[PDB]
RNA sequence: AGUUGGUGGGGUAAAGGCCUACCAAGGCGACGAUCCGUAACUGGUCUGAGAGGAUGAUCAGUCACACUGGAACUGAGACAC
RNA sequence: AGAAUAAGCACCGGCUAACUUCGUGCCAGCAGCCGCGGUAAUACGAAGGGUGCAAGCGUUAAUCGGAAUUACUGGGCGUAAAGCGCGCGUAGGUGGUUCAGCAAGUUGGAUGUGAAAUCCCCGGGCUCAACCUGGGAACUGCAUCCAAAACUACUGAGCUA
RNA sequence: ACGAUGUCGACUAGCCGUUGGGAUCGAUCUUAGUGGCGCAGCUAACGCGAUAAGUCGACCGCCUGGGGAGUACGGC
């Protein structure tokens, strides 16, 4: 799929002797709004070369994730390292509410009515990471059903 | 904690303390200023600040910050002073309200005349 | 100093079954009997066995459908520290029904889809999912 | 029937008065544990018939001296 | 208060057609609608998540010429309400009493759609009307005072309402200046191009 | 130290150390007595997704006061705006 | 009868929607925080031009939110703040397994109460709204009965991990 | 006063030494200590990893930005 949104663009630097050597760090995700979605990263000397490689790398390692129409199965929870990521499903009539990476995450992602939240530190990497926990290790029915039929396990 | 902790002694909060300890809970005050002068900032930032030392009703003296490019105050002369933190002065917490009671406000201003008690133009 | 055995029964299921075990087993007892009847009826474990001879022993075989294990998250909500009761209209839905809150009522241990069908509460012994 | 109190005897120093220990499980508003209170009841005992340790009975009266307003009704058990 | 003044301006600065004329020439041959008011109109602007979500609540606000106190009192009563807040809100401001006269064709814009209510000369079932936010309940019949039914105006913008389209949730008897308005119009009777979650986001920060 | 209880008596519209003469040494307290500072209380109000946090303008229920400190009279009712 | 009688306030470096020029020259000054001003200042003061509100617009004082930053819901303690120098033990907290009983917690129901207004739901009346008002729900609590017995408590009899 | 790591109990791949001691046929098994590596898992990272900082339960002590200061005053 193709649905680009830019997440961040931050500027890092080495030092060598004589001085400085700056660097763009490009995080990007890239899906399709029917399910598949996927992020990466990129660095460069400059921001469109950054923004490309981060662009190729998203297309790379996308992710298939089974949501309920516009919405999540459940409400779950997520972490990675110092973040923590709490998600339910919403209505239909509730927007996106959610901040920064996690609702560029969910717009790409295909959701639309999400209701989230975030715990921690807030830094846009590790929250699409805890955010991608989230969204890939989600059951929805039928997959839970791996034990026996459907509406008696409900 | 455990619950027993909690139990024997629950969580507490520290009430907030006021930076503005002069005028309590009062939005601004009457005072009269003692002595106006000039005092220098801080290392980064560089200029020749105006200041009034003031007397007020609360019997506290402190000192206020004076606004806008000129001023008439003087000494004795009547003020309303409002709070607000000056950053730049060491000790300086509150402001003189422009042209209220003897501050007359600031001649020529043309943008954003309410905050120095300017008239409009006419 | 075993303050509360079931959940080192719930602890022993989750730790054997993360290491990839095929069976458990375990001193038994009758309320971690009930539980167990109710994993097996709802389809978390495949089955149970009690054993004889004055120290019965619980055995447990466990169930893997694809190469992760069933019980992805299991844990205890009364502990003996604070002993959790809800009514009925109040008894937790564990992710969203697709789980199950075991609950101790005046008519058995049961889920709490048939808890709230029979209209009865009690105590949540424990989430799974 | 008439509503009763039981609880146990922890003085009977006074004449024709016994102090009694009444215990009740109060959960906490805020952190949802049973906490253990007490309440302690000055009560009429005509006989002196009531020794300390002992499991006993009271129901309420009209005052009988100030904060004193409770007669026993019967001893449940009697401490050894 | 309304706003006043120069009523392009805001088509130009929102980018889109923003109906604000009798819309009789066109609209791009009025005020060349490319650049957005002031010297500096060729700039690429591009503006963050806030702006777009302030640009389209603008846009709308300004479409259907309601002031901000009015427009959250509006929100706040949709949100009130069960089923889909973010249409309840195009839903209820689509009952206006001057939006279903505009939308009846007895005005060519919503400001002169407002002056005729305003001036006390719609009676929404026999009696007089003139303030323009009596939501219109579903089954009534909006019609004009015999004084005023012999306007020019009326005429006028009876046939520029000809060349619109067809809204088809109200029908009008033209000889006689009457109209009826059946229901509230449903999401797709309206036009597909306003996403209205957006503001739903904007409100909820 | 009328301090906790008991007995005879007094007193109140009415139970009662409420008062009194004797008798016993009791009574309360780390589940916070006593003391210090502050403060009318509630239905409620403002915030918050909620759990909570802050608060007690208007309106309604109760309490207390009437220049300050005391006391009683008349009356069904006051220790009297 | 006659468009005649009736628009202002704040802001424009980032957070935060909205930019160029002229005058100053670490001065005059701005500032909620990062900070700005020493010769091309979108940050000072003025202009044009915009942006947001609107009979209001800003500043100040105070409360909650964001703050998961007192964390019951919902945090931590090797090195960032945080394990008593180490035992023993009082009050307190917690308690292996089987049988039976009880009915305090627990669960379900009924009755009394939880003033009226207020908040909430469905209506009605003011030209609409604010406002007024009918009925219900709610007041998550307490007390008194009836029923159940899985878990905790209590009583009795056991068993050895 | 240090393992800068509270006490008690239960589970979770292995390999190589060593101290006190049992069983089976030098080897194997087993038990209470004491060390070096290491899979899962955990951690901000370093790193921990059956002597957990992993998965759980019972109770206790303590923390809430840096200075002023573990200081002043009062008590013992
Ligand atoms: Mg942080
Ligand atoms: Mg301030
Ligand atoms: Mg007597
Ligand atoms: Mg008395
Ligand atoms: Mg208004
Ligand atoms: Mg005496
Ligand atoms: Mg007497
Ligand atoms: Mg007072
Ligand atoms: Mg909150
Ligand atoms: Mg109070
Ligand atoms: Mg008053
Ligand atoms: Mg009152
Ligand atoms: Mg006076
Ligand atoms: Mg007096
Ligand atoms: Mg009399
Ligand atoms: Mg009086
Ligand atoms: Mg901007
Ligand atoms: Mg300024
Ligand atoms: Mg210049
Ligand atoms: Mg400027
Ligand atoms: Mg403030
Ligand atoms: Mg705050
Ligand atoms: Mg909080
Ligand atoms: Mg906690
Ligand atoms: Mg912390
Ligand atoms: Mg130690
Ligand atoms: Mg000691
Ligand atoms: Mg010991
Ligand atoms: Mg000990
Ligand atoms: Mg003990
Ligand atoms: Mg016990
Ligand atoms: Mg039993
Ligand atoms: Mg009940
Ligand atoms: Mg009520
Ligand atoms: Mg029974
Ligand atoms: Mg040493
Ligand atoms: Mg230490
Ligand atoms: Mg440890
Ligand atoms: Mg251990
Ligand atoms: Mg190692
Ligand atoms: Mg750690
Ligand atoms: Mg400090
Ligand atoms: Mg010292
Ligand atoms: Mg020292
Ligand atoms: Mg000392």
């Amino acid at each position: 799929g193709y649905i680009e949104k830019l997440v961040q663009v931050n500027r890092v630097a080495k030092t060598v002797k004589g001085g400085r050597i700056f660097a763009f760090t490009a995080l990007t995700v890239v899906g399709d709004g029917k399910g598949r979605v996927g992020f990466g990263r990129g660095k460069a000397r400059e921001v469109p070369a950054a923004i490309q490689k981060a662009m190729e790398a998203a297309r790379r390692n996308m992710i298939q994730v089974d949501l309920n129409g516009t919405t999540l199965q459940y409400p779950t929870k997520s972490a990675h390292g110092a973040s923590k990521v709490y998600m339910q499903p919403a209505s239909e009539g509730t927007g996106i509410i959610a901040g920064g990476a996690m609702r560029a995450v969910l717009e790409v992602a295909g959701v639309q009515n999400v209701l989230a939240k975030c715990y921690g530190s807030t830094n846009p990497v590790n929250v699409v990471y805890a955010t991608f926990k989230g969204l890939k290790n989600m059951q929805a029915p039928e997959a839970v059903a791996a034990k026996r039929g459907k509406s008696v396990e409900e | 904690a455990t619950i027993n902790q909690l139990v024997r002694k629950p969580r507490k909060r520290m009430v907030d303390k006021s930076d503005v300890p002069a005028l309590q809970n009062c939005p601004q005050r009457r005072g009269v200023c003692t002595r106006v002068y000039t005092t220098t900032p801080k290392k980064p930032n560089s200029a020749l600040r105006k200041v009034c030392r003031v007397r007020l009703t609360n019997g506290f003296e402190v000192s206020s910050y004076i606004g806008g490019e000129g001023h008439n105050l003087q000494e004795h002369s009547v003020v309303l002073i409002r709070g607000g933190r000056v950053k730049d002065l060491p000790g300086v917490r509150y402001h003189t309200v422009r042209g209220s009671l003897d501050t007359s406000g600031v001649k020529d201003r043309k943008q954003g005349r309410s905050k120095y008690g300017a008239k409009r133009p006419k | 100093s075993m303050q509360d055995p079931l959940a080192d029964m719930l602890t022993r299921i989750r730790n054997a079954q993360m290491a990839e075990k095929t069976v458990v087993s375990m001193p038994s007892s009758k309320l971690k009997a009930a539980v167990a009847k109710v994993l097996k009826d709802e389809g978390y474990i495949a089955d149970f066995q009690i054993s004889s001879e004055v120290k019965p022993q619980l055995s447990i075989e466990l169930k893997y459908f694809e190469g992760k294990p069933v019980i992805e998250e299991v844990k205890r909500i009364s502990r003996p520290g604070l002993r959790q009761y809800k009514s009925v209209e109040q008894l937790p839905k564990v992710r969203g029904g697709l789980g199950v809150s075991i609950v101790s009522t005046n008519k058995g241990v049961m889920t709490d889809r048939a808890a709230r069908a029979a209209g009865v509460g009690g105590e949540v012994l424990c989430t799974v999912f | 029937t008439v509503r009763t109190l039981t609880g146990r005897v922890v003085s009977d120093k006074m004449d024709k008065t016994v102090t009694v220990l009444i215990e009740r499980r109060v959960k906490h508003p805020i952190y949802g544990k049973y906490v253990k209170r007490s309440t302690k009841l000055h009560a009429h005992d005509e006989s002196n018939q009531c020794r300390i340790g002992d499991l006993v009975t009271i129901r309420e009266t009209r005052p009988l001296a100030k904060t004193k307003a409770w007669t026993l009704v019967d001893i449940v058990e009697r401490a050894v | 208060a309304r706003y006043i003044g120069p009523k392009c301006k805001l088509s130009r600065r929102e980018g889109t057609d923003l109906f604000l004329k009798s819309g009789a020439r066109a609209l791009d041959s009025k005020c060349k609608a490319e650049n957005v008011p002031g010297q500096h109109g060729q700039r690429r602007g591009r503006l963050s998540d806030y702006g777009l979500q302030l640009r389209e609540k603008q846009k709308v606000r300004r479409i259907y010429g309601v002031l901000e106190r009015q427009f959250r009192g509006y929100y706040q009563e949709a949100s009130r309400r069960k089923g889909s807040t973010g249409e309840n809100l195009l839903q209820l401001l689509e009952c206006r009493l001057d939006n279903v006269v505009y939308r009846m064709g007895f005005g060519s814009t919503r400001s002169e759609s407002r002056q005729l209510v305003s001036h006390k000369a719609i009676t929404v079932n026999g009696q007089t009307v003139n303030i323009p936010s009596y939501q219109v309940k579903a089954g009534d019949v909006v019609a004009v005072r015999e004084k005023s039914k012999n306007q020019l105006r009326i005429a006028q913008a009876l046939e520029l309402c000809g060349q619109r389209g067809r809204v088809e949730w109200v029908e009008v008897d033209l000889d006689k200046k009457a109209g009826t308005f059946k229901s509230a119009p449903a999401r797709s009777d309206l036009s597909a191009d306003i996403n209205e979650n957006l503001i739903v986001e904007l409100y909820s920060k």
